[PDB]
RNA sequence: GGUUCGUUCCAUGGAAUUAACGUAAACCCUUGCUUUAUUUGUAAAUAUUAUAAAGCAGUUCACCUUUAUAUAGGAAAUGAU
């Protein structure tokens, strides 16, 4: 029995995080630092208080 | 067991004797003579001056420099001569310094500016905080953190703003702005102690902040805006000028009060507030177009 | 309109509280360009220090100095630094 | 020489030259600071003068 | 329906620029009741009801800011001086202000069960020593002491252990008025020895509670914790390692 | 400059405010207690070994001493536990 979980951003789960950055880094004219930070600018964190 | 039980019936006792005593105290003081009481320690921050006179320069200490030898050379324009082993500043010259320094706390108050009364000494608290009431500014009796204005969107990133208008009221409709927005910065910094915190003033400079300073005879004047020489050790004479130019803000926030009831604003809107409108319809922009 | 997705821009849209799209009508240009290094108990760390001019064309210019490891983030931080430094230089006749 | 530069006494006479024009030429330049007009008329006094 | 023409940021609080702009305007409002109500007579120090006041950390996490240990000293101090004031006279505002200071905390409460003693006069005690779990069932009687079956002499072959096994008893000069029938299991003989003495003291203590203080000082009533380590890869033994060879 | 097992905590500095990793915390075993369960384990039993799930517990209280009054420390078989 199948219980596929769609998800609705790809940075909810390391294995497809991981996956989707391999394949942009597998050309050879992929800017490795530029492509890290597109993803980290994806991230949305909630606001908290550090105290 | 009594002589433990004979200390309740006379804390039931305090209630009584205090109405008693206090009543008691109306009538019988007073009835000898009438005393002239003319100076109370407590009366810079119940009811400050408007202005200051010669005697009240002198009364407060305000004349007393440094020891001779603890002097800035630069600062001798305001230093009448030497006694007692110290520098005497001219009361004439303090009380001219000190009245063109109410003139811009009024100015600037009446324009709708952001004043911040600093007074960072262990007995400098009231004394600051109560010229802030009256001018309705903001106060600081502590260590001045350093990027306060600098770096303000880190250090003062989370603490709350308001958006108001003419008659100082809150204006619903800024709730998005009031997140984007930078923190904000001073208008007028009026610090009591430019000796002590250099950070402070340093930063005004470089943010083009117009300060106002106790210039004591081993300050440098090239700290501040508009200089006050005077003798800022001692906790009466900064009572006293703190005081007048707490005043100077009351009667500057008096009449841009008293202005705007008229329908007459004595400032425009900031920069910063000011292109959030343009943007503002510029969405809007589209719900008319869409 | 999708120009500043990188977020960049935003911290300097605050304070010099213009559009985006004006940021990149400026005229900008790396000037210097150094190579400097470090001994540290883990070995040299060469760093990139980099000193960026940022002008409008008609009497304002500010200049901006940085440095990382990285000779990307040097330019990027030195040119919004760069940005937010521009002061009104007097000239004659604007000539 | 250790010491800083204090331009406090040129606070309205760079922060007027400021405002005077836009960043964005073609513009009008924006509102200046609220103090800017406060101390229009106040000028600092002469100091550091023997 | 749009914005208003004229408009202008604001601070909400005056201490905007402070290190902790919400802890400080807490504390100005003490002050501002510390001025006014200065002139109601105060209870002295012992008569006041005690109070469990907030500590530094519980403050600095419902206010969110970094409060400084030395300026919370002397905000608390005010707290305790408007809280001598008389309870009568004491404003209605104090009292409110005064209880968003109280430290609400309530420690867990975990009470050992005290063990009973049988219809026939027979309490249960139990000890552990190392390997061990000794049951002693202590009652009145003239002195015999039986371990599994037998007797001390016939358990234990060292009189080392057999003095360690009744030590209570022997402490508190009550060998010839108290039978023990003991049942151990696991252990050596000295470790088995040692259980049976934290077992009878718990025993003992069920019909003269009176006696702790006495074990107390005999060492009969402290439970060893000591416990064979176990052995770590690398090691020879728990802490043995194999010779280290330099070159 | 003190303090702490510790860049721990407090104070302070004419420059600081913060983030991540390690540290710390927490986790596993163990110690005392509480509740649940009683077979294949326990002599009996009104339930006390063992078995194993969850929860609580410490330097906590008491005593002594204590700097700048801010942060605390000492005592170790004859205070409690
Ligand atoms: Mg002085
Ligand atoms: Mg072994
Ligand atoms: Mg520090
Ligand atoms: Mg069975
Ligand atoms: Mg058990």
């Amino acid at each position: 029995e199948f219980n596929i979980v769609n998800m609705r951003s790809f940075l909810l789960n390391s294995d497809i995080l991981t996956k989707i950055l391999a394949l942009k880094l597998k050309n050879r004219n992929a800017r490795v630092i530029k492509i890290m930070d597109v993803i980290l600018n994806k991230a949305n964190l909630p606001k908290i208080n550090r105290v | 067991d009594e002589e433990a039980l004979k200390l309740k019936q006379q804390i039931e006792a305090i209630p009584g004797n205090f109405k008693l005593f206090k009543q008691t105290k109306a009538q019988t003081q007073k009835l000898g003579a009438g005393v002239e009481v003319r100076y109370i320690p407590e009366q810079y921050l119940r009811n400050p001056p408007s202005d200051a006179s010669l005697e009240d320069l002198m009364a407060a200490q305000a004349h007393m420099g440094h020891n001779t030898s603890l002097w800035n050379p630069a600062n001798a324009r305001y230093i009448y001569g030497v006694r007692q082993g110290i520098h005497i500043i001219s009361l004439e010259t303090t009380a001219t310094h000190l009245r063109r320094a109410a003139r811009v706390v009024e100015e600037v108050a009446y324009r709708g500016g952001l004043i911040l009364f600093v007074g960072t000494r262990p007995g400098q608290r009231p004394i600051v905080v109560r010229a802030a009431e009256l001018a309705k500014a903001c106060h600081l009796f502590t260590k001045w953190r350093p990027g306060t204005i600098t770096n303000r969107e880190q250090l003062l990133g989370g603490v709350p703003l308001t958006v108001v208008d003419e008659l100082d009221r809150p204006l619903s409709g800024f709730e998005d702005h009031l997140h984007d927005r930078r923190p904000l910065a001073p208008d007028l910094v009026v610090c009591l102690n430019p000796k002590e915190n250099m950070t402070l003033l340093y930063e005004c400079s470089l943010a083009k902040i117009p300060t106002i300073g106790i210039i004591d005879t081993n300050t440098n004047p090239s700290w501040v805006t508009y200089q006050i020489p005077a003798n800022d050790d001692s906790l009466r004479a900064t009572a006293l000028i703190s005081g007048v130019l707490g005043r100077a803000g009351e009667r500057g926030q008096k009449r841009r009060l008293e202005a705007a009831q008229r329908g007459v604003v004595t400032w425009k809107t900031p920069a910063d507030v000011q292109g959030y409108f343009e943007l503002a319809s510029a969405r809007a922009a589209d719900a008319r177009r869409r | 309109d999708g120009l500043d997705d990188k977020g960049q821009y935003q911290e300097l849209k605050k304070r010099t509280g213009m559009s985006v799209r004006q940021i990149l009508q400026l005229k900008t240009k790396k000037l210097v360009h150094r190579r400097v290094v470090n001994q540290t108990r883990l070995g040299k760390i060469a760093s990139d220090s980099v000193m960026v001019i940022a002008g409008n064309g008609d009497g304002w210019l500010g200049l901006g100095m940085a440095k990382s490891v990285e000779a990307s983030i040097a330019v990027e931080k030195a040119t919004l630094l760069a940005i937010q430094n521009m002061q009104p230089i007097p000239r004659y006749e604007n000539r | 020489g250790k010491g800083r530069i204090f331009q406090a006494a040129k606070v309205y006479q760079r922060a007027s030259e400021a405002a005077a024009t836009n960043i964005v030429s073609g513009l009008p330049p924006r509102n200046p600071p609220l103090w800017l007009k406060a101390i229009e008329s106040i000028p600092p006094a002469e100091i550091n003068t023997r | 329906f749009k914005l208003h023409p004229y408009a202008r940021a604001v601070p909400v609080s005056p201490s905007y620029f402070t290190r902790t702009p919400r802890f400080y305007d807490n504390y100005l409002s003490l002050e501002k009741l510390m001025e006014e109500y200065e002139d109601l007579p105060v209870i002295p120090a012992t008569a006041v009801e005690r109070v469990a006041w907030k500590t530094l950390e519980d403050i600095r996490k419902e206010l969110g800011e970094q409060v400084k240990a030395s300026e919370f000293a002397r905000c608390l101090a005010l707290v305790k001086r408007l809280n001598s004031i008389h309870p009568d006279l004491k404003p209605q505002e104090i009292k409110d202000v005064l209880d968003s200071f109280r430290r609400n905390v309530q420690p867990f409460t975990n009470v050992a069960k005290p063990i009973p003693i049988d219809q026939f006069g027979r309490a249960c005690g139990v000890g552990k020593r190392k390997a061990s779990s000794a049951r002693a069932f202590v009652v009145e009687g003239t002195g015999e002491v039986l371990v599994n079956g037998k007797t001390l002499a016939e358990y234990f072959g060292r009189v080392h252990d057999r003095e360690s096994a009744v030590w209570a008893l022997r402490a508190t000069n009550r060998i010839d008025k108290y039978n023990v029938w003991v049942k151990v299991e696991g252990g050596g003989t000295t470790g088995q020895a040692e259980a049976i003495t934290l077992a009878i003291a718990k025993a003992l203590l069920a019909h003269e509670p009176a006696l702790k203080p006495a074990l107390r000082r005999a060492g009969c009533v402290t439970r060893d914790p000591r416990k064979v380590e176990r052995k770590k890869h690398g090691h020879v033994k728990a802490r043995k390692m194999p010779t280290w060879v330099k070159r």
